[PDB]
């Protein structure tokens, strides 16, 4: 984030990088001690050569890497979503799966997955993640002002937008916080243009996805 | 000044180095000169008109592929009073794919300019004849302006042969100036459409060579209903992720994708499931390779191996496992499917709620709570992908099911025995907490600032 | 939709590549071609980007932006091919002599010499500042990459015939390192075009000239 602030370490130990051969590509939410959540619009057309891409574990500093709270892991299977378009661009997400297991150690913990039949009211201030790992509080709005917005493209229901309304500080999960918990209520998925007013940004809904993530957590 | 001829003061060859003229001093850009050939090749010709053979000095633009637009400028100065026209004798080369326009403006002491002449494009590959008079009195400063564009906007000329009075019929115009930045307009966005019966062998759209850039053509297997498609390839060898083929799947409007392959070396093959696999093809304008080949061939439940019948649990990678490892403890198939979860809720309300329905081997059915204790109860929540158990208390005996009889001992692994033989059955009403979620779990200060 | 993914957060650089310390920029008040960093006090480039004053640009990623990370040292001293022939570009490349040695880092690193011929099929890395577009002029301020397997011979002289010699074969772009297996193999020359049907791109093969970078070297040392 431009307009963010430095985030304490620790805060976050579901906020992990991917790394495609050596070089951070995209951001992932880790949700299960063997398979992640990230999105497919910037994993796609890399599934074919996994040993090629690593997963740094609990990685809060790049220049801090010698830390031993950064656990690397190699990835050895990617699954695109079935419903996923490059045209239409719809259903942008992804699941890497990790070699050997890891544990939950304090700068690394697992991400809650929205449960089936909870929706995030609009106007909900949260912030999310993903050198120095900075964060900023985004608020939620309703789609139908976000495709009024920008009528460019047509946001279905599949997608939720979440951004300031004037713009400036807009791979990385939208956590958000309930009942004294975080859930996963999308991802950092695309912008139009950064810095410019009336952007939001829409990002995908992972409640859409429940079953179809947990089914592969086993 | 005076006694200064006009002709020596224009007409200059360049040779070993520039007449009197005034060519650049206050813009930002100097025009140059290049001895037949110099870096950035293909910059217009290789020698001049007068030599010839590899070492004729040109005037040419300054440079070769330059970062941004320089105004370039050839100054003049007015001459003596002519009554008669002033013949221009000259032979440009303009060449190029990006090449801009150049004008012949003139100016006075009136602050007035006038722009009549201009011309851009591929003037041939030698040098072009031109002529054009003057209809200027006393009083004219002249310039020759022009621009450098980006790369492939290098423009030529060489000896100027300014002159008075009217020359000769210019017989020697230029034949035909083709416009280069247009070059093809590539806008066919089409080839070969969906298929029909097994015509196998088929070029994508130029397949016997390396193939174009910006073409997105699209191809959509179709067979009978009931018949799968197959994908086999022979030989693949295409670019990285900015060419791709998004394999789709579809038959309607929600379009669903089954593999995407790319790069070189022969790639696994596609079996579909329903009768219409389509094909889009997606290549990016940087780099394009050769191609590829795809000869399908429809049948029944290709790629997919048959199940075996007669009681034989076949598991999600194809593995046959009868009765070895039907939820028992072992890992067999390595799909996971062999050890899947026989377990669930039943009568939940939320996802970790619900009855205690079990399943032995086959068949689902409750349990009993005779002997039930803590140690059960987080073993049967970690086993449900739960937390710790936080409550745990029957309503009542719902249905006579085959219920289990559930046993602890220290060997890690719990005892089960399906007994049918337990009066009014305590149905165990699993309360078990979450597990450790994405919570605050370090050791975070309060510092709202 | 993300149809544009470039709303990215820290780190996540704006849809180009990184983790290319053998990547340097050659700047003269603006990019015009790229280099290969070999050892802490040479830069290895194309013969044709010669210039009076060139700025030796390491540990750049952005040509627009400083990360911080950058490491500007102007060339001591250019040293081109002395059989390099400007007509048929043959033998293109040079040696860049740096002022001062190069401070080696994570993010600043060398390159292995090339030992053996690139075979066909070879995976490569190829990195640069060069046109995206086949059409028209679009040079963003990004570091993209792009992988390609060497070509056979065959089809690379008959993609350009009488212009492939013994020292070139197919496989802002023009002076990119083409590392195949962690040796630099290739150094892009030119190219007919900006992908053109049929016209795969032209790199003059390091390997016939180790020798003579190595003779350069340990003669101006």
């Amino acid at each position: 984030i431009v307009g963010g602030s430095n985030a304490k370490e620790g805060a976050w130990p579901w906020v992990v990088g991917l790394y495609y051969g050596g070089r951070l590509l995209c951001g992932a939410s880790l949700v299960s001690s063997d398979w992640l959540v990230s999105a497919a619009a910037c994993v796609y057309g890399r599934n074919l050569e996994p040993s090629k891409w690593t997963a740094i574990l609990g990685l809060h500093m790049k220049s801090n890497l010698t830390s031993p709270q950064t656990v690397p892991r190699l990835i050895d299977e990617i699954v695109i979503n079935p419903h996923y378009n490059r045209r239409r661009k719809d259903n942008a997400i992804a699941m890497m799966h990790l070699e050997f297991k890891v544990n939950y150690t304090d700068y690394i913990q697992p991400i809650c997955l929205p449960e089936e039949n909870q929706v995030f009211p609009p106007g909900r201030n949260c912030s999310i993640a993903g050198n120095i790992l900075q964060e900023a509080d985004v608020p939620l709005l309703s789609n139908e002002r976000c495709q009024q917005q920008m009528p460019e493209y047509n946001i279905t229901e599949n997608m939720i937008c979440a951004g300031y309304e004037e713009g400036g500080i807009d791979g990385g999960p939208l956590m958000c916080q309930e009942n004294n918990r975080w859930f996963l209520a999308g991802v950092t998925s695309f912008g139009y243009k950064c810095a410019l007013p009336n952007r939001p940004g829409v990002y995908a809904r992972v409640s859409r996805f429940t079953e179809w993530i947990q089914s592969f957590l086993h | 000044s005076s006694e200064l001829n006009n002709y020596e003061k224009i007409n200059c060859n360049f040779e070993d180095g520039f007449c009197f003229w005034v060519q650049d001093l206050n813009d930002d850009n100097e025009w140059e000169r290049i001895q037949g050939s110099t870096f950035s090749p293909f910059t217009g010709p290789n020698f001049d008109h007068t030599f010839g053979n590899a070492s004729g000095f040109y005037i040419s633009t300054p440079t070769g592929p330059g970062g941004r637009q320089e105004r370039v400028g050839l100054l003049s100065l007015p001459l003596d009073p002519t009554l008669e026209p002033a013949c221009l004798s000259f032979w440009y080369h303009m060449y190029g794919e990006n090449v801009h326009k150049l004008s012949i403006n003139i100016s006075n002491d009136q602050n007035m300019e006038k722009t009549v002449f201009q011309k851009e494009g591929n003037y041939g590959d030698n040098w072009n004849y031109g002529q054009v008079t003057l209809n200027e009195t006393v009083k004219f400063k002249v310039a020759f302006n022009a621009f450098k564009n980006k790369i492939l906007s290098d423009i030529a000329l060489d000896d100027i042969s300014l002159t008075y009075g009217i020359c000769n019929g210019s017989l020697y115009p230029e034949p035909t100036l083709v416009p280069t930045p247009p070059p093809e307009l590539p806008t066919d966005c089409g080839g070969p459409f969906e298929l029909w019966e097994p015509n196998t062998t088929f070029s994508s759209t130029n397949f016997p060579n390396s193939y174009p850039n910006l073409a997105f053509c699209v191809w959509i297997l179709n067979a009978q209903k009931g018949k799968n498609i197959q994908l086999h390839f022979q030989e693949f060898d295409l670019e990285n992720i900015n060419d791709v083929v998004e394999i789709r799947d579809g038959e309607e409007a929600d379009s669903l994708l089954l593999a995407v392959y790319t790069g070189p070396g022969p790639v696994k093959d596609v079996f579909s499931t329903t009768n219409r696999m389509t094909v889009l093809l997606i290549t990016n304008d940087v780099l394009a390779r050769g191609g590829f080949k795809a000869n399908f061939t429809t049948g029944y439940h290709l790629g997919i191996p048959e199940p075996c019948k007669a009681d034989h649990f076949q598991c999600k990678n194809g593995e046959c496992v009868p009765l070895v490892n039907l939820c028992d403890g072992h890992l067999h198939c390595e799909d996971g499917s062999d050890e899947a979860d026989c377990v669930r809720f039943f009568n939940g309300t939320t996802n970790n709620n619900g009855l205690v329905r079990f399943r032995i081997q086959s068949i689902w059915h409750t349990a009993c709570a005779e002997n039930w204790t803590t140690q059960i109860s987080n073993d049967v929540c970690q086993l449900l992908g739960l937390g710790s158990g936080n409550s745990s208390k029957p309503i009542f005996p719902t249905d006579g099911g085959p219920f289990v009889k559930l046993n602890t001992a220290p060997d890690g692994h719990l005892i089960l025995t399906p007994s049918q033989q337990c009066l009014q059955d305590s149905l165990i009403r699993l309360q078990c907490n979450h597990k450790s979620c994405g919570k605050k779990l370090a050791a975070q200060d309060i510092t709202p600032k | 939709a993300p149809f544009d993914d470039d709303d990215k957060i820290v780190g996540g650089y704006n849809c180009e590549e990184n983790s290319v310390p053998y990547q340097v920029s050659l700047n003269s008040g603006y990019h015009f071609c790229g280099g290969s960093l070999i050892n802490e006090q040479w830069v290895v480039s194309a013969g044709h980007c010669y210039k009076s004053r060139i700025q030796v640009r390491l540990g750049e990623h952005n040509i627009e932006v400083l990360e911080g990370n950058e490491q500007f040292i102007n060339a001591a001293k250019i040293i081109r091919h002395p059989q390099y022939d400007r007509k048929t570009l043959n033998n293109d490349i040079m040696l860049i002599k740096l002022s001062s040695r190069a401070v080696i880092n994570a993010r600043v690193s060398t390159i292995s010499l090339p030992t053996a011929p690139p075979a066909t099929g070879t995976k490569c890395l190829i990195s640069g500042w060069g046109n995206t577009a086949s059409s028209g002029a679009d040079y963003p301020d990004e570091l993209q990459c792009l992988d390609a397997p060497v070509l056979s011979q065959a089809k690379c002289e008959a993609s350009y015939p009488g212009k492939i010699t013994s020292n070139m074969f197919c496989v802002g772009d023009s002076g990119g390192p083409v590392v195949c297996n962690g040796q630099l193999q290739g150094v892009v020359s030119w190219g007919d075009g900006c992908a053109q049907k049929n016209k795969p791109g032209v790199y003059t093969k390091v390997y016939n000239y180790v020798k003579w970078i190595k003779n350069t070297i340990a003669a101006n040392s």
